[PDB]
């Protein structure tokens, strides 16, 4: 099972950009669904996350009420819809596909996550 | 009727992992508040389904998988994943629609100079299909020349046996792990939560 | 990650003596331990799986002990073709599949024997091109740690030197050394006296060899 | 029972090479094939492996670099190597992985150098002996080979006839990349105004070869 991201660039500040995920396999609708930047030179680092259903969403603090995850199993694709984009914000964006977890804790983990893509670099 | 769930969870004895345990859970009422209110699950995820609203749901049929594996090869209790235990022992499907849940078991299933009666299968020309359980016990040809049921070189047991020793660091230790399998088929369901009928 | 150590990291023994060399994990890894035998030059050699199992054709004399944090390696009778570097690995680790150990380095034991130094001026060839490089050799000592200090002009460098050593003589089973100090050659003409001193076990005090630019 | 290796070489940053494992004695199609690679004057560290079902892993320091493979046909394991840094320089071994049980076959090895330096013939400069290079009858002299890349150095004294009492040294990387190597000898200081000594220097990745003679001193 193959996860390819989408919809990264060069923006500026206040600008918004929306990055997309597809899924290779129908099965994207049961697994939950979360994203993770990695600037370069440090480590990953948690965004956003949706469940298979999509009744249960969380993000970090670092980018609740600015950013926005949505997901469509038919077309078997996450959204991130970015906006107030800030130059930190710059790094290669990677979603990530695992289990719905009973404490959601367990997705501010990576190790948690099963399935994970290449990345899309993002700069502003 | 209540759901035989104490026999799969407070089981005195689990299962090998290549030789796993699967039962059939039908025509009973299912309480998840056993698992609920047990603060002892290290994994609780479940695919398909979210693990909070387990109480409203039904299902036409239930199989309950059971085994014990290290804690560093439960994350091979996965869709997709791969390992020795993902590719050799227990293989679950890209589209499992069910639940995983272990717990550390070092109280349970570790001996003092090392409890050697868990095992797992080490040797296989080829990967596990999904939900595949393999009790053979022939010896592994790692050459060109045939073993004829002798071990050697090149011939050996396909076989393991885990160390398990308290003193083992934590993904050396033992952990049971409960694979549920939900099934929903046009036909009647015989699993039910409390909060549905 | 788990971190495997060893202790000593070198050993001199004779042919007879007992030898113990330890490998310790940061946490307990069970009997998931296996070692090896490497000779300079060579592949490495599975000895003990298990941590207490001999692997076919390995010699009677190497024995495996230990489970958890603490692993044992003995040779009870030391033999000529034990001399090698011995390492220890532990098995189905997490996120490596196995991680190895430091090593320990046994070589042969002998009577103390004092070096003998010998300081080397820079040729005229190499002055020419605009490069000095002054050498200090120490031949046919044992034991192995001796401290080779450059002066210039009594001030004692560091960071311009570089050291080779050789292994153990097939003969005499000694040790030869080679320090070489680099500086520009016109950092070479701004000093005087360039001295090279060796502590060693085998001299009663400190050697110092020198010579002044210019002879 | 046998595992030939082959591929290394001289590579520069960025560039890929492919390693290869001969196997004799043992199918690696039916088990777990592994790489390890050992740094000059360091330790051993794993690298990749390959299930007998097909499953690869690699360590975080060759992850997306590295690709582990094999042929059947041909009972052989391949190691491809691309963007290739200076640490990944070591001495890369292709092993038959036993889990517990070990890695009990091993191949001789195959020597991989990742360096921007250009390939350099050495300057052999003389050691010439003197009373600072004098322990009462004992006198010692040499050669320095200098400034050289990339291994090996072959140093013979006198055409091969000296031999006793010659001592050549490990070579040993300097910061700007070039290998520098010493050749000592004693000899009888009663010998030095009568005895022609030369050291024969010979480096073949230049095709430079010096013969230097070591004319004594005051
Ligand atoms: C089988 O079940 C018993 C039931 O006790 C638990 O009580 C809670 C702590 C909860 O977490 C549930 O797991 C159970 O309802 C297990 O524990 C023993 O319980 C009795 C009291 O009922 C107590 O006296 C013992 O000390 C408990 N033993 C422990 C904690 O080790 C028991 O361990 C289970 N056995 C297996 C093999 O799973």
């Amino acid at each position: 099972v193959q996860l390819v991201e989408s919809g990264g660039g060069l923006v500026q500040a206040g600008e918004s950009l929306r990055l997309s995920c597809a899924a290779s396999k129908p099965t994207f609708r049961n697994f939950a669904a979360g994203w993770f930047r990695q600037t370069p030179g440090k480590d990953r680092e948690f965004v956003a996350v949706i469940e298979y259903d999509g009744d249960s969403a969380y993000y970090a603090d670092s980018v609740k009420g600015r950013f926005t995850i949505s997901r469509d199993n038919a077309k078997n694709t996450v959204y991130l819809q970015m906006n107030r984009l800030k130059p930190g914000d710059t790094a290669v964006y990677i979603c990530a596909i695992g289990g719905n977890h009973y404490d959601p804790s367990k997705y501010y983990t990576a190790d948690e996550y099963d399935y994970w893509g290449q990345g899309t670099q993002v700069t502003v | 009727n209540l759901c035989p769930f104490g026999e799969v969870f407070n089981a005195t004895r689990f299962a090998s992992v290549y030789a796993w345990n699967r039962k059939r859970i039908s025509n009973c009422v299912a309480d998840y508040s056993v698992l609920y209110n047990s603060a002892s699950f290290s994994t609780f995820k479940c695919y398909g389904v979210s693990p909070t609203k387990l109480n409203d749901l039904c299902f036409t049929n239930v199989y309950a998988d059971s085994f014990v594996i290290r804690g560093d090869e439960v994350r091979q209790i996965a869709p997709g994943q791969t390992g020795k235990i993902a590719d050799y022992n227990y293989k679950l499907p890209d589209d499992f629609t069910g639940c995983v849940i272990a717990w550390n078991s070092n109280n349970l299933d570790s001996k003092v100079g090392g409890n050697y009666n868990y095992l797992y299968r080490l040797f296989r020309k080829s990967n596990l299909k999904p939900f595949e359980r393999d009790i053979s016990t022939e010896i592994y040809q790692a050459g060109s020349t045939p073993c004829n049921g002798v071990e050697g070189f090149n011939c050996y047991f396909p076989l393991q046996s885990y160390g398990f020793q308290p003193t083992n660091g934590v993904g050396y230790q033992p952990y049971r792990v409960v694979v549920l399998s939900f099934e929903l088929l046009h036909a009647p369901a015989t699993v039910c939560g409390p909060k549905k009928s | 990650d788990i971190v495997m150590t060893q202790s000593p990291s070198f050993l001199s023994a004779s042919v007879g003596d007992r030898v113990t060399i330890t490998c310790r994990a940061s946490q307990g890894i069970s009997s998931y331990l296996a070692w090896y035998q490497q000779k300079p030059g060579k592949a490495p050699k599975l000895l003990i799986y298990a941590a207490s199992t001999l692997q076919s054709g390995v010699p009677s004399r190497f024995s495996g002990s230990g489970s958890g944090t603490e692993f044992t390696l003995t040779i009870s009778s030391l033999q000529p073709e034990d001399f090698a570097t011995y390492y220890c690995q532990q098995l189905n680790s997490y996120p490596p599949k196995f991680t190895f150990g430091p090593g320990t380095k046994v070589e042969i034991k002998r009577t103390v024997a004092a070096p003998s130094v010998f300081i080397f001026p820079p040729s005229d060839e190499q002055l020419k091109s605009g490069t000095a490089s002054v050498v200090c050799l120490l031949n046919n000592f044992y034991p192995r740690e001796a401290k080779v200090q450059w002066k210039v002009d009594n001030a004692l460098q560091s960071g311009n030197s570089q050291e080779s050593v050789t292994e153990q003589d097939s003969k005499d089973s000694t040790y030869s050394l080679s320090s070489t100090l680099t500086l520009s050659k016109a950092d070479y003409e701004k000093h005087k006296v360039y001295a090279c001193e060796v502590t060693h076990q085998g001299l009663s005090s400190p050697v110092t060899k020198s010579f002044n630019r210019g002879e | 029972v046998q595992l030939v290796e082959s591929g290394g070489g001289l590579i520069q940053p960025g560039g890929s090479l492919r390693l290869s494992c001969a196997a004799s004695g043992l199918t690696v199609s039916s088990n777990y094939m592994s790489w390890v690679r050992q740094a000059p004057g360091k330790g051993l560290e794993w690298v990749s492996v390959i299930y007998s079902g097909g499953s690869t892993f690699y360590a975080d320091s060759v992850k997306g670099r590295f690709t582990i493979s094999r042929d059947n046909s041909k009972n052989t394991l391949y190691l491809q190597m691309n963007s290739l840094r200076a640490e990944d320089t070591a001495v890369y071994y292709c092993a038959r992985d036993l889990d517990v049980y070990g890695l009990d076959v091993w191949g001789q090895g195959t020597t991989v150098t990742v360096s921007s330096a250009s390939t350099k013939g050495p300057s052999v400069f003389p050691l010439a002996p003197s009373s600072k290079s004098t322990s009462g009858g004992t006198a010692a002299l040499g050669c320095l080979v200098k400034d050289y890349f990339p291994e090996p150095v072959t140093v013979s004294w006198n055409s091969g006839a000296l031999t006793s009492g010659v001592h050549t040294f490990p070579a040993v990387l300097q910061s700007s990349g070039l290998y520098s190597l010493s050749s000592v000898v004693t000899v009888p200081s009663s010998s030095l105004g009568t005895q022609t000594y030369i050291c024969n220097v010979n480096h073949k990745p230049s095709n430079t070869k010096v013969d230097k003679r070591v004319e004594p001193k005051s």
